[PDB]
């Protein structure tokens, strides 16, 4: 159960982290689907 | 797998940077301010990180269309920062020497220059935290140093009497890469070339 | 006990040396018990609700002190900082601060094409406030922003975070007016909390330039 | 998560690391489990005992 | 930090070796890192009238896991225990738990000349309630209790409290469904107490079988 | 004469694999998921084996006839796995940098590029008895990791108002073949691309 | 006589080390007594005009014992094979099995263009049956299958044959539950033969996983 006193909140929290360890491998680089679709540009051609 | 995971291995790859198809009868010409904003994609690639320093490998590549296919000559002028840019297909600044053209055809292999490290600074501030001009009407975000030059494209050739379309594929591969201070990938979508601004 | 020049710092409860580069001068006037000390900055009301804090540097020390009559008098400026953040909570109160100190942190603004103006960004001594936090008002995410330099205020654990800041810049030197190498950003990933009163549990900010150097006195 | 999405094959040990944000006084147990791939995903907590 | 197999307890705030005898295997097959592991049970929700609470070894861990695998495959077993009790309370709590670990503790029922059945004894995972724990429900006293191995979780000092049993029979080895060794019996001889809730204080119970061995499989 | 007979020598040979026709005014490009399964006569050499780690040498050789043949300008970008393939001539995913583009011309020597091993396992599995899937809609014989990648080839001119048609002969020849586990050589003809079928 | 584990065979009357490999572990969990035995699937009945028989390997033992365990629960397999096939027939019997272990036997259907679903591959311990084993049902030729490990059970000569598989696969471990590396194809070339009665040999299919490893339990 959660066991705070009468003076501290009821509510908690939980933060979690992810790394990768020094094992982690990568290849096959491709592009990233996250990014996708701008004001002003054209300005680099004026 | 330890070394496609490289920086020099991450960046270093001829995206597309610029793309204009301008006609033949900026006016029929066209120059491009050499930034790596331009695109989606490359950029995302670029604001991963704080300090570049890179040479780009500019590939010029022309391709044409009418309206027999005719064999041009091209010029393809680096006009750095500090030079001055041409306004016209047939101005005076075609013709300067110090800036670095190269002289292409459509029919060659695509032209292709190494445009060296030329910022003022040791790096490529990709987000300037600070304001170029001196008063308050300067821009924020925008380095002074930070200005490649400008890639000014035009056909040397004179005026024929066919009308044509010429579409100009410019990729840039940034080389000896060294990139300093990581960042967050940008999850949000661009709102404009110039800033980060968020939607 | 963080004493540097005058001002002293009587801390009674682990550095982050940024980027592992302890700072040092240039391989011009080095003012080294003149500006070498805490600029304390103002604390701020951390409520529940708060959604961060952000300093700029030198930004936030361009008006304080012998370090602010030395940026208003030279013209470029070559140092690192000593950020000393403490989060002075009791034993009853819960959160986590995500002190971060945010290289060349370039805004952006919310919903608009036009660019942040000198009012947006250049606050100083009152420091700013994330609209966005999630997002660090750049657009890229608070949650992978453990990438730059930080240390986390837990207050079940800790209450303070000391970030050793070095020169961070392409240039050797650089405006202090206009250019704004660091942000000291504080954001509460875990919000303050306690039943009893709705409470406040101020953040003070202390800001030590470390070896400063100066050129340029007019 | 965003930088293997730049690359299609990943292969290495991740590592979690989860940070308790309560107050001093705060007890309590929580029990992380972790699964492997396979089968299916714990729904009671002695299902995640094992 | 107690980690055995692939079953870890980050316990945060003391061995009693039960009769100074630390667990060997006999002088069979011996899974160790299949069932040498912290089978947690279910917390017990501790109030201010608890009176205590009892868990049969190896009944509790006979439907559960690895070990509960091989208790209803093989015939035999031969395995000490180590417990380890926790009782996380704040430092506002009061209470002390008598975490006894009773050998061959063949209860009694009240007022009744019948023997208890195969419901009252074999609980399993659920454990048992001590009916008159002055008494230990065998008749015998409370207050000699500590003859057995046991240890204190006297809420003032201490949350925890680490049993390890050995093989305790005449027998080599013996039935686990039919035989229980050890009951780690804890029972709360000062009461929980706090004046602004009526509170829980729960009791976590780990119990991971030292040194396995098995006969008899089918 | 025992040196022919080397698997080296009896693989590495630049067969005929992809040959499509496409019209220009799959709508006009085309993509080729690539694949050993094509022909009957490359696949039979190769379903001699069970396991093959081999770089394939990819020649795109492109022709062209009207209804004076212009000099176009091509693209031959590879789509690995993972990667998005192209679904119209001038969609974005051809201006993607990460994927292997190659640009070449009509009037060119050949386009020629080497693509490396590309299977996640360390051979391909020519034949593979199992299932893709973990549901049973899953197909079988179909290897996850067996999967080379796309060649996408397009024109990269824009639209000429000529009408010609543009036929592309793909060869693939391997490269460092390294193979396992023979079989015997497939007497009954084929009945499909995706599986051993026989009547 | 064959004794892995706990289960042997006394086998009464030639090892065939598959492509000159002999199984070993990887250079993850190894169970060297718990699957490591012959899991003696159900004799066949061998009449005149049988076809022959197939069993893909780990689907042929996906259900059975200590291995079918640790393929319903683990994610990953690492195991040679161990097939040792004996067709006890009289000096009266006569006949040929091409006892042949065909490694990634991808199958194809007759006479349609759909796949084999996965019916008709993975059937498991009752084993498949050849509809066309002149082709060994993948349009190959039974002529050829020689060129796989094989030994042959001519009932003139021998009533055996013991092939030792290794791990045969692209990949370092993969699914048991989906992927079969192996197949152990028995087929009768020359047809059982006596004329007293159309008799029966039943050939009984003995595979001992060799060197199990296994990763992902649930």
């Amino acid at each position: 159960n959660l066991i705070v006193p009468s003076e501290s909140s009821d509510t908690c929290s939980l933060i979690g982290f992810i790394a990768a360890k020094d094992d982690f491998s990568l290849r096959l680089m491709r592009d990233s689907p996250d990014i996708g679709q701008l004001h002003a540009a054209e300005a680099a051609y004026q | 797998g330890v070394s496609e995971t490289l920086v020099e291995n991450f960046l270093s790859r001829a995206a597309l940077v610029s793309k204009r198809s301008f006609e033949y009868k900026d006016k029929n010409f066209f120059k491009w301010t050499i930034n790596t904003r331009s695109f989606v994609q490359l950029r995302r690639k670029l604001e991963l990180f704080t300090y570049l320093r890179f040479d780009a490998e500019i590939t010029i590549l022309t391709t044409v269309a009418v309206n027999g296919l005719p064999d041009l000559t091209l010029q393809a002028m680096f006009v750095p920062t500090g030079a001055l840019t041409p306004e016209k297909q047939d101005s005076f600044h075609w013709q300067s020497g110090s800036n670095a053209s190269v002289f292409f055809k459509i029919s060659d292999p695509p032209a292709r220059i190494t445009i060296p490290f030329m910022c003022i600074n040791s790096a490529y501030s990709v987000f300037y935290d600070g304001f170029a001009g001196f008063e308050k009407n300067g821009l924020y975000g925008i380095n002074p140093a930070d200005t490649i030059g400008n890639l000014c494209v035009r056909i040397v050739n004179e005026h024929q009497p066919v009308g044509f379309t010429v579409t100009v594929r410019v990729y840039m591969k940034p080389k000896h890469i060294k990139a300093w201070a990581p960042r967050p990938p940008r999850t949000l979508p661009y709102m404009s070339i110039a800033n980060a601004n968020y939607k | 006990q963080l004493k540097l020049g005058n001002s002293a710092i009587v801390t009674q409860e682990n550095y982050c040396c940024a980027y592992g580069e302890w700072p040092n001068y240039l391989p011009p006037t080095q003012p080294e018990t003149a500006t070498d000390r805490f600029y304390t900055l103002k604390s701020v009301k951390w409520e529940t609700g708060s959604t961060g804090w952000w300093w700029k540097l030198p930004d936030a020390l361009n008006n304080i002190g012998m370090f602010g009559q030395n940026v208003q008098h030279h013209y470029l400026y070559r140092s690192g900082f000593l950020i000393h953040v403490q989060c002075n909570a009791t034993k009853f109160h819960q959160g986590a601060l995500l002190v971060v100190a945010i290289p060349e942190h370039q805004r952006g603004a919310h919903n608009t094409n036009t660019s942040p103006g000198f009012d947006d960004i250049m606050k100083g001594e009152e420091g700013g406030t994330f609209n966005h936090p999630y997002v660090l008002d750049d657009g890229t995410s608070l949650a992978c922003a453990t990438i730059f330099p930080h240390q986390w205020i837990n207050l079940r654990t800790n209450n303070s975070a000391t970030i050793v800041l070095p020169w961070m810049n392409a240039a050797p030197m650089d405006f202090p007016l206009r250019h704004n190498q660091w942000t000291l950003a504080i954001i509460p990933v875990v919000p303050l909390g306690t039943r009893t009163t709705s409470s406040m549990v101020p953040i003070t900010v202390s800001i030590a330039p470390m070896c400063c150097e100066f050129n340029g006195l007019r | 998560g965003n930088i293997s999405r730049y690359y299609t094959h990943w292969s290495g040990s991740l590592e979690m690391t989860f940070m308790f944000c309560g107050s001093f006084m705060a007890a309590g147990k929580l029990i992380l489990c972790y699964t492997p791939p396979g089968g299916s995903c714990p729904t009671t907590r002695e299902t995640a005992m094992l």
